[PDB]
């Protein structure tokens, strides 16, 4: 459906077109997958808060503006001028609180987490922030596609459990729902660095193939002026 | 001249309206001698053709031809929502006249 | 030579521009026979065409026909916001002449 | 006429279907006289071509070897999957005939 | 041959290079007789023309012009930052010569 | 017929290899009479052009060099990773050949 999430962040667009997107710390670009940063959702969710949670290969989001404005207010308070970026759901993102259950470290940010960042195009547009004081005015993304991205939802917590990323020894891997997910090496798998090892190529190849829909769809796009005739 | 798609068709013999507000589920590109030509297929297993070129299509269809091939591909790979096909249904599997995406 | 869509308008007869600020909402391609054609409509309804290429036309605007449907198309599919468009209103629906995007 | 890529090569003496349900691993092209021609890989290994234009093909098979090198060139880019390739198999590279996309 | 757009420029009169590493603003291209052409326009105001095809450009060039345009577009479209484009400077607006994109 | 572009070069005396493992630095195109060709450069600065059509090309080779000048803008436009390039190196910038493509 057509729901949005909100995100507080000072990076500008025109650093946001550049990088393809909203990325986690460390990563330059969307598709350069050169070095591989780690994916964990654990660790992600419960990183520290200058900047709101975008560490260990996640980038988190609020499920309002308003929230999304009152944590830009707490965590971004002396950056004169701050973007709260407007972001359409897809099965990148994961409701954090779903997929960590009882583990969920902030459970009260209801917060919504995209593995591996948000490509521009997932990005509707943007508000401004001044001083504390939003803009009214909502600047559209060029990149967004409604159509595409009206039609897809949030991850279901099934997809997000396996990706949990808790410790192997941490008790969640026996308990359900996560005993029927755990990694290889985690829980009461026989000697529980494997768990860690399998957590990260797991998030590896969920964003693999993630990206895989990303190109498919936008540079099918931008594909769409050949005109086979004017050539033959 | 029509304004839509459903009185484009009705100007034609042999020709009909399929609604299927979806996107298309198959695309099948051949370059074989004298088959030449796309297919089209959706999840409810409707099947159609762009035809292979030849008498039975004006010169100045054989550009239009192309284009729609140029269509259908890019529109599979976008997920691009098909509103409607006019379709000549004298053919097996019927054939695409024009194409209508919208939603 | 004209530098904006609206000064080219105002350069040919029976010519007016439409401001849409959105973008298109259907498209819409055939290949039957005497209708190889566009047609494109926005969200409010408006209507437009690119017309099959006839005696109404010079040679040189033959590639430029062609052109504009892979433009229209491509717009269409990247949700591009069209500003203007300049047509022919002696038509119905009215013919495209120009297109702008911003 | 055929309605889907299996029935289409079966029409065809010295063809076979791969099912690769994959995207691409490599595209390569190349406009070197003589060997103006499309390259393409998976990721196992296997490894396809477009022919050359030459005289084993008919006028209007032209036109869709021109059509194929650049649905090839789109697949690889956007890695959209390849459900399956008809070939014929008596040229090394595999030379390619028709190509299937699905979902 | 120039290894660069702004040494390509300078093998030309009545050309310069501007450059503005940016996106283009707004796309307008025409199908009016005597009119085919496209004109772009960056946020600074910097406007300039794809020249209709005449008498003051050589056979090679036609299919060139046609390429620039569908550049243009597809920069337009894709946000694509433009470096530099050398133009001419005797028409207005000026006229492209050649395209620079990079990041 | 060769399965790989090393291969393929090597059947040519003036060719070599460059091994890039890079996506396009930047893309240049020209419509200025006698200089319409295409360049790119990668971030090391190693830069490449397609030549403009000329006495050297054969017939079969007109219709590769303008796609091969279509894959250039797309790859540069989508930040594809060039693998490999087989050139001719007695042309300043090296003249390209053919171009694979992989992650
Ligand atoms: O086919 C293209 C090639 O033709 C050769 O004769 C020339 O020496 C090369 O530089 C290259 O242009
Ligand atoms: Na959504």
């Amino acid at each position: 459906n057509d729901d949005k999430l909100y995100r507080a962040d000072s990076r500008p667009p025109d650093e946001i077109k550049q990088s393809g997107g909203l990325m986690p710390r460390g990563q330059s670009e969307y598709f350069d997958r050169g070095t591989q940063m780690n994916i964990n959702l654990y660790d992600h969710a419960r990183g520290t808060q200058g900047f709101v949670r975008h560490d260990d290969g996640y980038v988190s989001t609020s499920i309002s503006l308003r929230s999304a404005h009152l944590v830009g207010q707490t965590i971004l308070s002396g950056h004169s001028t701050y973007y709260i970026y407007v972001i359409a759901t897809a099965p990148n993102m994961f409701n954090v609180n779903d997929v960590l259950g009882a583990y969920s470290p902030h459970p009260d940010e209801q917060e919504v987490s995209a593995l591996g960042g948000i490509p521009y195009s997932q990005i509707y547009g943007w508000y401004r922030v001044h001083f504390g004081v939003l803009d009214e005015q909502l600047h559209r993304n060029r990149g967004y596609r409604d159509r595409y991205y009206s039609n897809l939802d949030i991850a279901p917590a099934a997809d997000g459990y396996g990706l949990a990323g808790f410790p192997p020894e941490h008790r969640a891997w026996r308990e359900e729902p996560w005993i029927h997910h755990a990694p290889p090496g985690c829980g009461n798998a026989p000697r529980s660095n494997t768990c860690d090892e399998k957590t990260q190529s797991l998030g590896v190849k969920f964003l693999d193939e993630y990206q895989s829909k990303v190109k498919r769809q936008i540079f099918s796009g931008y594909q769409s002026d050949i005109d086979t005739h004017n050539r033959i | 001249t029509p304004q839509n798609i459903t009185d484009l068709c009705a100007e034609y013999h042999n020709t009909q309206i399929h609604t299927l507000n979806d996107k298309i589920f198959s695309y099948t590109e051949s370059l074989a001698g004298k088959r030449e030509m796309a297919i089209i297929t959706f999840k409810n297993g409707a099947t159609f053709q762009v035809e292979v070129p030849g008498s039975q299509h004006i010169d100045s269809q054989k550009k239009a031809i192309e284009r729609m091939k140029d269509t259908l591909r890019i529109a599979y790979l976008t997920e691009a929502k098909v509103e409607k096909l006019c379709v000549w249904n004298n053919k097996t599997p019927h054939a695409i006249a024009a194409i209508s995406m919208a939603n």
